[PDB]
């Protein structure tokens, strides 16, 4: 309709003129994330097994 | 993005000729079954088509069963159907639209209102 | 309308070459340095078994201990997973439940599914049992997903192509959120409560902002149904499910798929999607029966949860991030680790 | 095991104690999908079957001293992917078609193959109901609705040897039923390969026995997933 | 004779029973409906009455009056337990096939297994209180007047059950398939329909009906096998 | 949620009196529940507990094989009939309430009281060593607590509770496993130890707070419940 088709391009214009960082920094950052807090992840170390509370 | 944008249509004569094409771009299109939906002036959406992977299940909506034939080709994405025959109660906005889910024959919610994966439309007009 | 649409056209155009000139690398050659995940074996230590229909959705406690889970037999159960326990036990007047959420509290558990109606139940109760908190109405759709902000307030995805905050002490909605053309059938809080993104069925994911009813901005590059979606740990980024046989990594603030999962061999469809503590081992819950457990940098399986029966409809990770909970269609649950 | 554990432990067991008294009421009760078309008789079939024995409305009728739930969705939008995957374990599935009609008979034919073909509600029987015969039976007599013009192969179609026309129909009547019963069988006995089956009915819209012809085909899906238990069939 | 089959019989039936247990019991995909539960006891209850039987064919030679009995108490209640778990068989059909509505009886299989194991338990009980010498003597029942009411009397009771189900089956099996020999022949094997070749056996009317008690009979386990667990699709995925 | 009790009076020594503490506010078949008595001038000392549903049924030594507990869940009502009563079951009675499960408040509320005048090892010692404290409004006051065996179960919780004895009034609940605080309580009361001896600390003293504290463990099934301090202006 006339109506939607408004709203669709006011979307995108205020979806257009937003802030965006490369994404090799935003890969970085994510890869720091996950080597930061790599001892705070029992699913990929597995936990010795007294810790673990489903043993 | 899923973009279908389907060309062809106008303005044809009764027992004229018209090639509909949709060019299908952001998915791989050998993987879903493709649809043809049209919608007459004010009786909603009505399925006419449809072809699977590759070919090979081919069916038609009874009122156009020998008269129009659908073809894809999975080198340019491009989905076709053929109008050899047409009768006036033929005009309607005809649609491109694409089987929900990929690798299956299970074409739900196609005529369904506001369908996403559905192209925008091409106008064909018999008189 | 014509000139309406073209426009149209042309800010998704200039979307796309923004993007296109945003991606200078990509993560598989950022990480491709990095060591390896392995091989990660894990198996279940608990059989949560007791339900009666199909386990369509659970939520975790942030207690990493409670558990609710929905099931279509017309329950809630709440589960004490490390001693195997029925905490508690919630009948519901509608038997077609869809989802079910853990507050971050623990006083209350939501539920709701074709019957349009979000149903909070009061679990904190001085008389002794659950009772139906609020009976939260006006959807027009079946709510698909809905997760409690803080003890007041929720938002719930449904199935009218729309988001909606409510407060359950009026029973009304504060916000609405609209935008999607399809059924939208999973929401994600990021972790500071602030930001929500919604994976809808018109292959896109939008990032609403719940303080003022607006979409940011909207993530397309998925082809099919999205039905599972979760927030990074951090909560710049997040990660996609759907039907088109691949997961894909969405940074909210870069606007591109930085990472597909997907391999040749799987052909099905995606139902759940959540990531570890760390985010580094994406755990996906897919139609084949399974649960494979992707690296979220590499793109490689490190191992497959393989011990269901039907569809793996909910899968979850404790907020320590220690224990997977994956809830499937043959009416068990079960904790890997 | 601590003090407050064994009585958690305790706590769980009359959980148990009441899940499989409601499982006593689960299994004794069975699940249908009443899914049709707006045009056809499908409020209709609620109505007559409650007297004589919210995005969901649920009927229960109780014939020979069994359950049986009926639902039917109300405020769901037309879209028919998501919500349908709930009703994966529903005892069947009654399709009403309006017949009488004939622009819209191959809509309902298309969500016929859309139910009957999909992954999750495979395994799942129909029975299929073909309302608005009385209708239908009026209006080819009046013979204004040409059924050749919508499907060109009412032309090649005779009426099967295995027919039972009722008494005082006559023969064109009986040659527009089965044509319609001809198309929903041919999508379902082609695709199904022996995992769930089609169950035509001829209905009227007041017609009284629709509880017995529900109840009469779901001893029969019953009794052939129990033979599937044995692997008999 | 006979005699020699019979060990290689009783040998192919155990350990391939034995594959069938250790199946259905870890695997807990196929241990879902009611007519697999059943099937385990019945295998069960076939397990252990072939190796009692092996172990009353070799360890007779020992004469104390105690374990001759006792083996003959074994021998006589795993064979009475193995009846009753086929005429059960039968009786879950009847609630499956006959009445088909309304058969969820909270703890099925454990009334099941009062009237499969315990039933067979009263009578075995019963007859040794009367006089237990009946059992002593290869250690079988001496008495013979008891051979004719708790052995063969009983096993008429589960044998008419039995046919009057079968021919139920091959009456709803026609009535689909009007409006499948290896589904038959499973039948067959599961309700004990071949141990009806014993009533020719026994009398002296033909070898060749002596030789199928011995040959049928007596691998109905290799039979439950490969019609029960080696014959299903599901089993054999899940072996991978 | 009112827990009114009924009989208790003057018994004669040997005699047999039944008391029925009614349940007017809260679901009964969900809660197990306790009967605890009150010396004259003496502690609390536990005397019964039955499951919800009954399943087990734990008495106190000295009161065996004398008393009987019962529960009645259509009628909403615990009894506790009593044979062969010696003069020290001279004592108030109070009904119990308590649910059991992860998270749970065991002896959150308890009853009003009936005063029963009878006329003329393996239990862990929960010590106290704190009868009577001078304390004035608006001091940070510390109640000890000792335990016999240590309280600190493998699970991690360590099962200590508090409860508060107002002068004309029932204990209420304060603190549980150690340091759950229980939901009508102030944030004023905290709670502390180590597993063997234990600490309550009320930081922020009012004129409500007036009466003698209790201890208890709930890791042995044998219920305990220490002399008392009392915290008198
Ligand atoms: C089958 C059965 C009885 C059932 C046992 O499981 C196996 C068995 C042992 C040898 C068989 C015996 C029945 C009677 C037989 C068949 C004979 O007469 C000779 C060997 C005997």
């Amino acid at each position: 309709s006339i109506a939607q088709a408004r709203k669709l391009v006011e979307q995108l214009k205020m979806e257009a003129n937003i802030d965006r960082i490369k994404v090799s920094k935003a890969a970085a950052d994510l890869m720091a994330y996950c080597e930061a807090h790599a001892k705070e992840d029992p699913l990929l170390t597995p936990v010795p097994a007294s810790e673990n509370p489903f043993r | 993005q899923v973009q279908l944008q389907e060309s062809g249509g106008g303005l044809v004569q009764p027992g004229g000729s018209l090639r509909l094409s949709c060019a299908a771009s952001g998915f791989t299109f050998s993987n879903y079954k493709m649809n043809w939906v049209r919608q007459a002036p004010g009786k909603g959406l009505e399925w006419v088509s449809d072809i699977s992977q590759s070919g090979a299940s081919i069916s038609y909506t009874g009122s156009v069963k020998g008269r129009f034939t659908i073809s894809r080709d999975n080198a340019k994405n491009t989905l076709y159907l053929q109008m050899n025959s047409l009768k006036p109660e033929d005009t309607a906005v005809y649609y491109c639209a694409r089987c929900p889910a990929p690798f299956t024959r299970d074409c739900f919610d196609v005529t369904s209102t506001t369908y996403a994966y559905r192209g925008q439309g091409t106008q064909v007009t018999v008189s | 309308l014509d000139q309406l649409r073209q426009e149209a056209e042309q800010l998704k155009n200039q979307i796309r070459d923004a993007r296109k000139a945003c991606a200078d690398a990509t993560l598989s050659q950022i990480t491709n340095n990095i060591d390896p995940v392995g091989r990660i074996q894990m198996r279940t230590r608990r059989t949560l078994r007791g339900h009666l229909a199909k386990i369509y959705a659970m939520h975790w406690g942030t207690d990493s201990r409670l558990l609710v889970s929905a099931s279509q037999d017309g329950k809630l159960i709440i589960w004490d997973s490390y001693t195997t326990n029925k905490v508690h036990a919630i009948p519901l007047r509608s038997s077609w439940v869809m989802t079910c959420a853990y507050a971050p509290s623990g006083n209350y558990v939501a539920c709701g599914g074709l019957d349009n109606i979000c149903s909070i139940y009061n679990l904190k109760t001085r008389e002794g049992n659950v009772r139906v908190s609020r009976e939260l109405a006006g959807h027009t759709g079946y709510l698909s997903c809905c997760r409690f902000l803080d003890d007041n307030q929720i938002v719930t995805s449904s199935g009218d192509t729309t988001c909606a905050l409510w407060d359950i002490e009026t029973g009304q909605q504060t916000t609405t959120f609209t935008g999607h053309t399809g059924d939208v059938m999973s929401l994600s809080l990021a972790p500071d409560t602030r930001l929500f993104v919604s994976g809808a069925c018109d292959a896109s994911a939008k990032l609403w902002d719940v303080r003022e009813g607006m979409c940011r901005q909207t993530f397309t590059g998925h082809e099919s149904d999205i039905n599972a979606i979760c927030f990074f740990p951090n909560g710049n980024a997040f990660a996609t499910g759907s039907d088109d046989a691949t997961c894909r990594l969405f940074d909210l603030r870069a606007d591109q798929e930085l990472m597909t999962y997907s391999h040749d061999n799987i052909i099905c469809g995606i139902t759940s999607v959540s990531f570890s503590k760390s985010g580094r081992l994406l755990l996906a819950g897919y139609d084949d029966f399974n649960c494979n457990v992707w690296d979220a940098l590499k793109a490689d399986r490190a191992g497959v949860l393989a011990g269901h029966d039907n569809r793996v409809s909910c899968l979850g990770v404790t907020d320590d991030g220690m224990a997977v909970a994956t809830g499937s269609w043959d009416s068990f649950l079960k904790i890997w680790n | 095991l601590s003090a407050e554990d064994k009585a958690a432990v305790e706590r769980s067991k009359m959980i148990e104690k009441q899940l499989q008294k409601d499982k006593q009421v689960y299994r004794a009760t069975h699940r249908l999908l009443l899914l049709g078309a707006d045009n056809s008789g499908k409020s209709t079939i609620v109505k007559q079957m409650r007297i004589y024995h919210s995005g969901i409305f649920e009927t229960k009728f109780q014939v020979d001293k069994v359950n049986f739930h009926m639902f039917d969705v109300g405020a769901q939008r037309d879209e028919r992917r998501k919500w349908i995957q709930c009703f994966n374990d529903v005892t069947a599935i009654i399709f009403v078609v309006d017949s009488s009609d004939y622009n819209r008979l191959q809509e309902a034919l298309n969500d016929f193959k859309s139910i009957w073909n999909n992954r999750w509600l495979r395994t799942i029987s129909v029975i299929l109901f073909l309302n608005k015969q009385d209708l239908l039976a009026e209006k080819v007599l009046a013979g204004k609705s040409k059924i050749e013009d919508y499907f060109p192969e009412f032309a090649r179609y005779t009426t099967p040897e295995d027919a039972t026309p009722e008494p005082g129909e006559d023969p064109r009547v009986t040659r527009a039923k089965y044509f319609i019963r001809d198309e929903f069988l041919r999508i379902s006995t082609a695709s199904g390969d022996g995992r769930h089956y089609c169950y035509p009915h001829f209905t009227c819209s007041v017609d009284t026995e629709n509880a017995r012809r529900i109840f009469n085909d779901c001893r029969d899906i019953i009794q052939r997933m129990h033979l599937r238990q044995y692997e008999l069939l | 004779a006979l005699t020699f089959i019979t060990y290689i019989g009783c040998g192919l039936s155990s350990i391939f029973l034995s594959v069938t247990l250790v199946t259905y019991i870890a695997f807990e995909k196929i241990r879902r409906d009611y007519p697999s539960k059943i099937l385990i006891q019945l295998c069960a209850a076939l397990l252990l009455l072939n190796l009692i039987f092996l172990l009353d064919s070799w360890i007779a030679l020992y004469n104390t009056r105690g374990f001759c009995i006792a083996v003959a108490v074994f021998l006589h209640y795993f064979l009475l337990v193995s009846f009753t778990w086929m005429g059960l068989e039968a009786f879950h059909m009847y609630l499956a096939l006959v009445k088909v509505f309304n058969t969820y009886i909270r703890k099925y299989i454990l009334k099941f297994c009062i009237v499969g194991w315990g039933i067979p338990a009263v009578v075995v009980s019963i007859v040794l209180t009367i006089s237990p010498d009946n059992y002593g003597i290869f250690c079988w029942i001496n008495s013979n007047v008891v051979f004719y009411i708790t052995v063969v009397g009983y096993f008429c009771v589960i044998f008419l059950l039995n046919v009057s189900m079968f021919i139920v089956v091959l009456v709803q099996l026609c009535r689909i398939k009007k409006k499948d020999l290896r589904s038959i022949a499973g039948l067959t094997f599961l309700l004990g329909i071949t141990w009806g070749f014993a009533f020719f056996a026994w009398g002296p009317v033909n070898v060749t009906f002596m030789y199928l008690f011995a040959i049928f009979n007596t691998l109905q386990g290799f039979f439950i096998f490969i019609f029960y667990c080696a014959a299903k699709e599901n089993v054999r995925k899940q072996w991978r | 949620v009112q827990l009114v009790e009924s009989g208790g009076g003057l018994v004669q020594p040997g005699g047999s009196r039944k008391l029925s503490c009614s349940a007017s506010g809260f679901a009964f078949s969900s809660f197990g529940m306790h009967w605890v008595r009150q010396a004259p001038e003496k502690g609390l000392e536990w005397v019964a507990y039955i499951s919800s549903g009954s399943g087990t049924i734990y008495y106190a030594d000295t009161v065996k094989g004398r008393f009987t507990i019962s529960r009645d869940d259509p009628k909403n009502t615990l009894f506790l009939q009593m044979t062969s009563l010696r003069s020290e079951d001279t004592a108030m009675y109070y009904c119990v309430r308590s649910i059991y499960y992860y998270g749970s408040s065991p002896f959150d509320f308890w009853g009003q009281g009936t005063t029963l005048t009878v006329s003329s090892s393996s239990d862990i010692v929960m010590t106290q060593a704190t009868s009577s404290v001078p304390v004035t409004p608006g001091e940070s006051v510390s109640i000890s607590c000792r335990s016999s065996k240590s309280l600190l179960h493998s699970n991690g919780n360590t099962y200590l509770y508090w409860f508060l004895q107002r002068p004309g009034q029932s204990p209420q609940l304060l603190i549980y496993r150690m340091s759950n605080l229980a939901s009508g309580v102030p944030d004023r009361f905290s709670g502390s130890g180590s597993g063997t001896a234990f600490t309550l600390t009320i930081s922020r003293l009012e004129a409500e707070d007036v009466g003698v504290y209790y201890c208890m463990q709930h890791l042995e099934y044998p219920l305990t419940f220490g002399a008392g301090t009392k915290l008198e202006l």
